[PDB]
């Protein structure tokens, strides 16, 4: 079952998002995955694990949509957070923003990851050989 | 009243929710001395708290019934 | 058979793109798809026909991808366009751009869009009940 | 030498593509003198001319085994 702005444990499905964002005025839709680095550090990522106040975290994403319905009328904007192990290269997040032109659609997009990064109760532990740590910001 | 713990609180107090029973209203503050109290391996841990999915300060109330999460700094995204 | 870069005439299949573009150092994939528009005139637009060069379009496609590599090393570009008759809705054309971090990632996509309206030969004939227009620019 | 035509021009001169036997080398300028004698409703239609798959100038010489493309302006994207 999908919604607008959902957290999932499953593998990000991503046709639906951009599907969800499309209607015959929108003429441009960006959408932006972020996915598990390797080798950010000198010890080899195993994996990650991501955790959220999953209903806080569905209404801290509707109200980045809101807030991008305010500054870009005309938008339509879906995101999805994965949480669980999530394996390098997995997607942990999608967002995808439609728009009559293209620019909007890259500004709203841009934007909303910034916000994901600022307000959004996710969190992110990285697993290493014998560690692991939550990340913070 | 309903407490949630997440990320490395919940790791440190190997539990992901408690139920506390409350006959009145509480402070947030009053919150955080209790938990700090029960908690002294959590006292110097950064969080926010939210009641009911929205975040509050130090100077609201918590009703007894309230769900109460403990917000770690976040690392989505 | 997919391409790195390419001309299609079926529906562009999204997935595969994103999938090209990404390895285990990159972080950020945006993907940005332009889709055909209705009301953009009074008369009701029925469908669009596209035409390519197609080797000289595939060769600037690659054109643009040297560019982007030149510019935003560390990117990794896929770009398709589509061509025949496309209805309302229809992907005209993707491009898909990987990087390590995200700012790279919607800047050289954004460029890639530009240029490829700049310079690829492919060409777009709007058709409306009793009429039809190549359009320029 | 063949000649690939695209777009309106295509379809003014109700055809994709045509060869023209050549003996010797072309100019770009003698190939559109040429183009525009034989197809004087062309003549004020605007296009840039590829050969072999790149942009050339009015200068340039064509081939006798040449591909030779009219490329209107491009609205793609």
């Amino acid at each position: 079952h999908m919604k607008q702005f959902e957290i999932v444990i499953e593998p990000i499905q991503t046709e639906q998002y951009r599907e969800f964002t499309i209607n015959e005025y929108q003429g441009a839709v960006v959408v932006f995955t972020g996915h598990v680095r390797e080798w950010t550090k000198g010890v080899k990522t195993e994996y990650l694990e991501y955790e959220a106040y999953i209903p806080m975290a569905e209404k801290k994403l509707a109200q980045i949509g809101d807030e991008i319905n305010e500054k870009w009328p005309g938008t339509i904007t879906s995101i999805v957070h994965r949480i669980g192990p999530l394996q390098i290269s997995d997607i942990a997040v999608l967002i995808a923003v439609s728009s009559p032109h293209r620019k909007d659609a890259y500004r709203a997009n841009e934007y909303a990851i910034e916000r994901i990064k600022e307000i959004v109760p996710i969190w992110k532990k990285e697993i290493w050989e014998d560690g692991s740590k939550w990340q913070g910001h | 009243m309903k407490v949630l713990y997440f990320a490395e609180i919940k790791d440190i107090l190997q539990k992901a929710q408690e139920d506390i029973v409350l006959e009145q209203a509480l402070t947030v503050q009053q919150f955080e001395d209790l938990l700090f109290e029960r908690y002294p391996q959590i006292n110097n841990k950064k969080f926010q708290v939210a009641v009911n999915e929205e975040f509050v300060q130090k100077s609201d109330f918590i009703q007894p019934n309230d769900t109460v999460a403990l917000i770690p700094p976040v690392s989505g995204g």
